[PDB]
This record gives C-alpha cells, structure tokens and sequence, in this order.
DNA sequence: TATACAACCTACTACCTC
RNA sequence: UGAGGUAGUAGGUUGUAU
C-alpha cells in the first residue's frame, strides 16, 4: 500500500494575459501573444509539389473539423486564430525539376545521394536568399516520397563527412545563413491520393484533419516568428539546464558530444528559451560525462549569457540530464558557480518498468499523479489521462519517468513542479503536452542536426533554425 | 428586444469589449456595442437611447477602473434603470467586474448592490457565468453546429479533476521473507571451485575466492565449518555493512543476482518454454498447457486469423527501494500452438495490431491471471535456493486522492 | 584477454494514434 | 521528416573476480 500525490496542472500565459492549461484552447479562444503581420513563404520542388502547397494553403484558410471536437478543438482558420495572414498569395516559388531530381536519386551509393539532392535543393534557398530581392519569411522545402524513402541511413535501392539522413544533413547545411525551413512531404498535404492497395491512403488524416492543421500553423507562425504561448507560472532567477548526449559515429574517431538546451524568465515578464551549443566533445567510446575542462566552459559560457540576459547572477541553476553525473564533472562545475548559486542536478529517466493499472475503469492513470519514493527519488506520470480531452495521451499504459535528484539539495516536489511545467513549451507540436520535459527534447533535437555535419564552427541559439 | 446592450469606457476598454461582443456574436446571441455597430454620420446619442429603450433585453455593463466616472457610460445607466423600472425586470442590468483595481468600497453606488460577474481572475470563467445566467434568465437566442462547439468548448475548457480516493494495481511483486543468512563457501576446491558457474541445481556464483549462494554446502554433490562471514540479509538489506571484505553495493549486486537466478531456475523446471529478446528473455505459455486458455475467464492464449499470439511475463529482480520483482508482459505470435517464427519484423507487426485493442482493463486482467497461475499456495510462491524465499502473488497496491468520472 | 552479470547508455526501424 | 506514444532489434561503457 503506497500514496500518490497530485501535481496540479501548470498554465500557459496567453493573449489578453490570460491563462489556459490547454494550448488549442487558448489559442481558439485569446491568440497569439505577439503580433506578426503576415508570413511570406517560398516553395521548393515540382509544379506538382507547388499545387499540392497551394491547395493546402487554401484548405487552411477555412474552418477544419474533426471527427470527435470533444478530444480535439476544431482549427477554426489560420486567420481566426493567430490574427495574421499566410495566404497563397505570398508565395515566391522555386522551381526543381524531375529530372534534375532524377539524375541523382536514382545513382548509387546513399552518402553520395543524400548530398547530392541536399545540395540541389539548397543552392536554390542560398542563392534566392542572396541574389533575389523579395523577402521570404519560411522556406518551405516539399520532398517527393521518394526522396524521403530512398534518403535513410539504412535503405536499399529497389534493385536499381556528412550524414547520410535528408533532414538532418539539409538543416545542417543551412546553419551558416540562418534560413528557417519546413520541410514537408507530399503525402503528409496530399495524403488523399497516396493509396496503397485498394483506394485506402496510406496514411488516414480523415478524423485527424483539424490537428494536422493545427500543428502545421503552429510550427508556421512559431518558424516565422510569433510567439504563441508562454509559461505563466515560472519561478524567480533560477535558471533550467538540459544536457543530451550524442555519438558523432565514423565522422572522426569515436566521439561523444554534448549539446545543451537553457531556458529562464527574463525581466520582461517573458521567457527565454534558446540552446546553448557547440557541442563539447568527449573522445572517449561509450563514456557519456563530460570533461572537467568542457563542463567549466559550460557552465561559464551558459552564466554568462544568463549574466548578459538579465543583469545578475541566478539564484539557483537546474540541470536536467538522461545520465548521472559523476564527480569530477560536478566538482569541475562547482568550481565555476559562485557561492550565491546553487546547483541541482536532475536525472530523468524513462526505463524504470512501474506500470499502474485502474482497478476498474477502462482507462489509464491520471496525468499528474507522483510517486515520492523519497527525498531525492520520484515517478511522475507526464503521460496518462487527462479530464479534459476524453482520451489518454497513450495507447497503452503509460510508462511514467523516474526524476531522481543526483547532486544538490532541492525540494521533490518543487523539482516534479518544475518538470512539469517544463512538459508544456513543445513549439514543435500544438497538443496538450508530452512525456518528455521540453528542455531536453530541443537538446535532442540540437543535437541529431548538429551531429550531421563537421562544418559548423559557431551554430546559432535560436530554435527555429533546427525544429 | 433581443439586444445585449455593451457598454465601456471606449478609448479605454476596448479589447475585452470587442473579446466579449464577438464571442457573443458566435455563440448565437445579438449584441450592440458602439465599437462595433454604431454606424457612421448618425446621432450616436438619440441612436443609443433608442436602442436601449426599445431594442435591449439585458443590459452588460463593463465595470472597471476607467468607465467607474465616465459620464457617457453613467448616462447609458440611468437611461438603462428607467428602463428597467418600466418594464420591471430585475435582472436588466449585469456589472462585468475586469479590474481587479476597482475596490468594492469604490464601485459607484447604482450597481454596488447588483449582483456582477467575475472577470477579474480569468475571462474564460466570466464568459461561462455570463451563459449560464443567460441561460437560466431565457436570454432570447438565435443560432448551426458552430455555436455548439464553442459554447462546449467554452464549457468544457475548466474541467478538472475530482476529489475521489483510488486504487491502482501495479506490476511489482513484492519480497516477504528473506533466508537466514547469505553463506560464503571458502571452499576453492572441487574444480577449481566449480568452474561451470552455470550448471548447478541451486544458483551460485564466484566471489573472489568464495562461493555466494543461500543453498547448504552438501546441496551441490550432484555436479561436485569453514564457511566464514556468513552475513545475515536482514542486516545488509538496511545496507550497515561494511569493510574491505566486499562492499556494501557489490553484496546487493550479489544477492539481486542470486534472485534473478533462482527465478530462472525455479521455473525453467516448470516445463514452460521461452523466448529471448535483444536483452532479457521472456516465458509464454503453450496452446495445450491450459484447459481451455481460460483461466479464471482471462483468454490467456488466442488467434488473430490464423496465427496464435500468447500472453508472455519477463521478471527481473530489484532492490531499489525495497526488495521486489518488477515482471513485464509481452505478446509472442507464433504460427502454431508450439512452434515458433524467426521473423522480427513480422513478429513485431503482427504484435502492435494485437495490442491495438486490448486497453487498460484486460492488460490488468492478463497480467493477474498469468501472475495467479504461476503461484504454488493461496497468496504466494516459494523460490528454492534447502532454504526458500517467498514471493506474494498479489502485486502490491497505489492510492491516489483524485480522479475522474468518465 | 575473454568469461559472466548488475547497472546504465545510445542508434535505428516498425506501428498506432492525434 | 506535421507531431507524439508504445514496442522491437542491435551495439557500447563502468564496476566486481578469474
Ligand atoms: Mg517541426
């Protein structure tokens, strides 16, 4: 017989100041919290590809319905809801013929490929950056299925420096001109006519419509520039940390590096999230902690900037990590903190197998519900059922993640407040929210594109340039 | 009369004027407010107080800091209590409190005694007072389905969860009794102090120059006193021990491995075959081993089409916290009642659309089931090492404090 | 230098649903 | 790669003694 607490649900500051827990409610019903005029897109690929945008474009504009609105809010218009118009109209289109296309997809190897198509669809981004006069806020780069099934680091050919994957090499080639880009696929917008057997498409959008339009305005107007939501209940100087760590595998020997992700309030009642990259490198194979040498340049490099960004010293710095800290890595840490500053370090993991089972409803486990194993242990469900969408966030029973403090002294439950909270920046995505606290998603994300290419010497801060 | 008359102070209250109109607008209701419908080179004064002698039916009435003395908005006021004395309605006039800066000890006294409406705190629980006294007053309304999904989603946008008690049924089997002691067999002899490791009746395995097993020295003879340390379990599961001999964690290492053995052991003699998996291995249990694969009315082994999927328990040993087995359930497909598919990724599809339509209730279920049939008494199992270790068969139990109601 | 395992780590797919 | 979640398949490291 053992005791779960509650974690009451965090809330995200919208338009009018006003606080919802929901991001599509909020969204539906106050709006963005800045004010971008409009958004100018240029398309990248075949005419067929420009018509499949265009017409997605104008299936946008009007209001979008699904099959169950209690579960997921209808997309009420791009216009009715970030009051800014990205429209067909706007668009400066590059054309990609098929038979440029052609001459490389088809050729052998997969490295060769890969860059091959990455340089033909990023020639033309440069250079109409650079040669053209018309100003284009996100680039939207549609890639044929068969670009994306043939571009794997594991695919065959159907019997007839730089990493081998379509999307990560091509962001991390465009690191150098800060030029953010979606990249779409033809069957995620023209997914009605991509059948596989008998008529039925591959994928079945047909119940789903409303989100997949709400993610695609909300990753638009979030590349573009707008601000859509904010935290609302974030706390004083203290300052949130995320380290990830990623094999840069045959580059250059075998290497390790370690890509962060800091988030914090600024004095503008905002917040701040942004990564704090050039990833620290480890030579040896297998080991995932940091030398003393590169976590003092850590930490040094990211208090600085919080000392730039605010004007003073954080009270307390988190540190969020899938690993656990050794200690001459801490003590290189802690010879850099002043004494004012305190450090936590955070493990959060996602492998201990603690399944909940309701004893007699049908579905799962309350979203919030922890575990307090003891001071410095806990098991918080960031994943379950939530009361106001009439469906768990899961399929099966969730499994919950495993927070325990591994260095520094701080409250479990300020510390599981914390993670949740964090769960709800997700700008990649318009849903409730996610298993994984946003931090460290992002330094995942940072760091798979930056681990595409050996090139990059200084890569930028901002999000928008890699998600 | 089916108007809701707004009024504000307008170079000051706009935006939550305009927020309000529109989401009342949507909702299917027809309001007048001279930001938005006061037309253009017409008497604004005699256009006002026609519309809200005879047009009106309620009378919202923003009060805040800005519109508390604003001589336009106390005008449409008066205008508005003769009219409700007229037609001698009660509830004519609502006060819309958005600032939280206006004192109750400051509200000008015409609409101190009206009961107003809270938006200070959030607009979104505001606009649902508002339809809910609009509602209950039978506010005339005019709507089709675009109405009802925002006044649902206006509704339903502050749900939360419930004070109610809950039990929930985990995966762990908790340890009750451990052996007397853990025994060091110094003996170094006998093969090299059985090399095989791997092939004793009873599980053990090489210290340094020790054996490490809770079974007697004259339990081995088949495959083969000065027994020192002999350190108690009860003592070392609170982790007191110490010294150069071995260390503290290394013993818990030791032990949770002589666990994972003998739950190996003990039921690779039940005649059960397995699987193995990319790390751990897993136990399913045959078509013909139970009559009829519905034990306790579980559906423990069935058929998608033509292919037989069986329900399947992975164990593992664990001290953190405290001393229990967490055990894992798996779907295994294999073309017969006993045969077995080399192919992963059929394997692996064939397994998620199994698992598609199973949901919380009946994974419980299984998972009971499987976990009451490997039991050996009424409430437990024993594990053998001549000594035994029980393991309670009921996993153990959660509490919350909150939940829903479907 | 290999065994064996306890305790952790990442990399890459296939599948299902939002 | 519109986005999450759950699995499966692989490899690697540290420590404990030979
Ligand atoms: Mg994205």
């Amino acid at each position: 017989m053992k005791e779960l607490i509650y974690i009451e649900e965090p809330k995200i500051l919208f338009a009018h100041g006003q606080k919802c827990t929901d991001a599509r409610d909020g969204l539906a019903l106050f709006g963005p919290l800045n004010n971008l005029y409009g958004i100018k897109s240029g398309v990248i690929g075949t005419k067929q590809g420009l018509k499949i945008f265009r017409d997605y474009l104008d299936h946008i504009q009007k209001p979008i319905y699904n099959s169950n609105s209690i579960t997921r809010p209808m997309f009420p218009g791009f216009e009715a809801v970030f009051d800014c118009k990205w429209e067909s109209t706007g668009i400066t289109f590059k054309e990609v013929t098929n038979e440029d296309i052609g001459k490389f997809l088809y050729n052998s190897s997969t490295h060769k490929r890969t860059y091959d198509l990455v340089s033909l669809f990023i020639d033309k981004i440069i250079s109409a950056n650079k040669n053209e006069d018309e100003n284009v806020d996100v680039w939207f780069v549609i890639v044929p299925d068969e670009i994306y099934k043939y571009c794997r680091p594991n695919s065959v050919l159907p019997k007839e420096n730089y990493d081998a994957q379509f999307h990560d090499q091509f962001k991390a080639r465009l690191l150098k001109h800060t030029i953010p880009t979606q990249i779409f696929r033809e069957s995620t917008l023209a997914w009605r006519d991509f059948k596989n057997a008998f008529g039925l498409p591959i994928r079945d959008f047909s119940k789903i419509e409303g989100h997949l339009a709400w993610t695609i305005s909300t990753a638009a107007f979030y590349k573009a520039g707008g601000k859509p939501w904010k935290l609302s209940d974030v706390r004083n100087g203290v300052c949130y940390l995320g380290l990830v760590y990623k094999k840069v595998e045959k580059s250059k020997n075998p290497r390790n590096a370690c890509c962060a992700a800091q988030m914090f309030l600024d004095n503008g009642d905002g917040t701040v999230f942004k990564g704090e990259v050039g990833p620290w490198y480890n030579p040896k194979n297998g080991q995932y902690h940091l030398e003393p040498k590169e976590a003092k340049a850590l930490l040094s490099q990211s208090l600085q900037s919080y000392k730039e960004q605010i004007g003073e010293y954080p009270k307390e710095v988190f540190i969020h990590a899938k690993t656990r800290f050794n200690h001459q890595e801490w003590d290189a840490f802690l010879e850099v903190t002043p004494k004012e500053t305190n450090l936590v370090g955070v493990t959060i993991s996602k492998t201990k197998p603690l399944k909940l089972y309701k004893t007699e409803g049908d579905y799962t486990i309350l979203r919030g519900n922890a575990y307090v194993v003891n001071e410095r242990s806990a098991f918080l469900w960031t994943v379950g059922y939530v009361p106001k969408i009439q469906t768990a966030l899961s399929m099966e029973v969730p499994n919950p993640l495993f927070i325990e403090i591994n260095k520094g002294e701080a409250d479990i439950k300020q510390v599981l407040k914390d993670i949740l909270s964090l769960t709800k920046l997700n700008y990649n995505a318009c849903i409730f929210a996610d298993g994984e606290p946003v931090t460290l998603r992002f330094a995942d994300k940072i760091g798979e594109i930056l681990t595409a290419s050996t090139d990059i010497k200084t890569p930028p801060l901002a999000f928008k340039y890699y998600i | 009369r089916n108007k809701i008359f707004i009024s504000h102070a307008t170079p000051d209250d706009n935006d939550f004027t305009r927020w309000l109109a529109l989401k009342l607008i949507g909702l299917g209701y027809e309001v007048w407010c001279d930001i938005l419908f006061l037309d253009k080179g017409v008497d604004f004064w005699s256009n006002i107080e026609k519309v809200i002698r005879e047009d009106t039916c309620k009378f919202l009435l923003v009060s805040s800091s800005y519109s508390n003395q604003r001589e336009g908005v106390l005008k449409e006021l008066a205008v508005a209590a003769k009219v409700k004395k007229q037609l001698k309605d009660d509830k004519f006039i609502i006060p819309l409190a958005i600032d939280e800066q206006l004192s109750y000890d400051d509200i000008n006294i015409d609409i101190v005694r009206l009961n107003a409406i809270d938006f200070k705190m959030s607009w979104a629980r505001g606009l649902k007072d508002i339809l809910e006294a609009f509602e209950k007053q039978k506010v005339p309304k005019e709507v089709a389905s675009k109405s009802n999904l925002l006044y649902q989603q206006i509704f339903l946008h502050d749900k939360s969860v419930i004070e109610k008690e809950e039990i929930y049924d985990s995966n762990w089997l908790s340890i009750l009794s451990f052996p007397e002691e853990l025994r060091f067999h110094e003996y170094n002899w006998m093969l090299p102090k059985r090399f095989d490791v791997r092939e004793l009746t009873f599980p053990a395995v090489r210290y340094k120059n020790y054996l490490c097993t809770f079974a007697w020295a004259y339990d081995f003879t088949y495959h083969l006193k000065s027994k020192t340390i002999r350190i108690p379990t009860e003592e070392i599961l609170s982790g007191s021990y110490d010294s150069n001999f071995i260390r503290n964690a290394e013993c818990k290492r030791l032990i949770v491995q002589l666990l994972n053995k003998a739950f190996e052991l003990r039921m690779k003699d039940k005649e059960v075959q397995e699987y193995e998996m990319s790390n751990k291995t897993a136990y399913w249990l045959e078509k013909g081993k139970l009559e009829k694969d519905k034990f306790e009315k579980t559906m423990l082994v069935g058929k998608q089409k033509d292919k037989n999927w069986h329900f399947a328990i992975s164990g593992a040993s664990k001290l953190y916290p405290f001393p229990v087995l967490m055990i894992s359930s798996h779907i295994f497909f294999t073309a017969d009642g006993k045969k077995l598919i080399d192919s992963s990724s059929v394997q692996h599809s064939s397994r998620r659309r199994q698992g598609k339509n199973w949901w919380n209730n009946t994974w419980r279920t299984k998972l009971l089931a499987f976990i009451k049939y490997l039991s050996d008494d009424d409430t437990s199992f024993y594990l053998e090492m001549e000594e035994k270790v029980f393991v309670s068969n009921e996993p153990v139990k959660f509490k919350g404090n909150v939940s829903y109601n479907i």
